């Protein structure tokens, strides 16, 4: 039973950044393809960013291309996401995810390729 | 909802239902680690051509056939294998060498 923790979310103003973080808990044996999802009000589930196993391939949404990074750290297990120059499209809240079954590649733009997931940390950007 | 089959073989490739566990794995032959709707192909490192054919089609059939399309199929390598992999088996111990096929 890994499990999914996010941090860090909060509050930002129009041309902000900010910066998520994801600790993953539980017993573990190996890295493991990890993402950033995102949902709005209103809106349905949307990808942000994924990464590979081990930190060296990523993926992007198309908001995402030139504002975030994603970025992992296998030891800590953890996942991070920096949000630069933010407006308020991007308010929702962030979700963290894992692909625990993908052995290579990040992972993809799918919810239903990840299996594991947290409750999510709120993001808001007021204009 | 968890079953394993050994693919052993030259030129005639048997996909034999096998325990679920690191035991039955060798290095030398391809396994298949079915998971309900997720498939895992493990090949070991000394697993021949033919085998690693064959396990591409013993998983198409459990997602095809049996699963009706709601399954994905990931395929590893000796010493690579996925976490969810790690999870149902363990961690994975120095497997012993397969036999001649
Ligand atoms: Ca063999």
């Amino acid at each position: 039973q890994v499990q999914l923790q996010e941090s860090g979310g909060g509050l930002v103003q129009a041309g902000g950044s900010l910066r998520l973080s994801c600790a993953a808990s539980g017993r573990t044996f190996s890295s493991f393809v990890m993402g950033w999802f995102r949902q709005a009000p209103g809106k349905e589930r949307e990808f942000v960013a994924s990464i590979s196993r081990s930190g060296s391939v990523t993926r992007y949404a198309d908001s995402a291309k030139g504002r975030f990074t994603i970025s992992k750290d296998n030891a800590k297990n953890t996942v991070s996401l920096q949000m630069d120059n933010l407006n308020p499209d991007d308010t929702a809240v962030y979700y963290c995810a894992a692909d625990l079954h993908r052995p290579y590649g990040p992972g993809s733009q799918r919810t239903d390729d990840y299996d594991t997931w947290g409750q999510g940390t709120q993001v808001t950007v007021s204009s | 909802v968890q079953r394993l089959f050994q693919v052993k073989g030259r030129r005639v490739v048997r996909a034999t239902e096998v325990p679920v566990s690191w035991e039955s794995f060798n290095n030398g032959d391809c396994f298949i680690l079915d998971l309900g709707n997720n498939i895992h192909q493990w090949c070991g490192s000394n697993s021949n051509r033919y085998e690693r054919l064959k396990a591409t089609q013993v998983s198409k059939g459990i997602r095809d056939n049996e699963r009706d399309g709601d399954a994905r199929v990931h395929v590893s390598e000796e010493g690579t294998e996925p976490e969810a992999m790690l999870q149902v088996l363990g961690p994975k111990p120095a497997l012993p060498a397969g036999t001649e096929d």
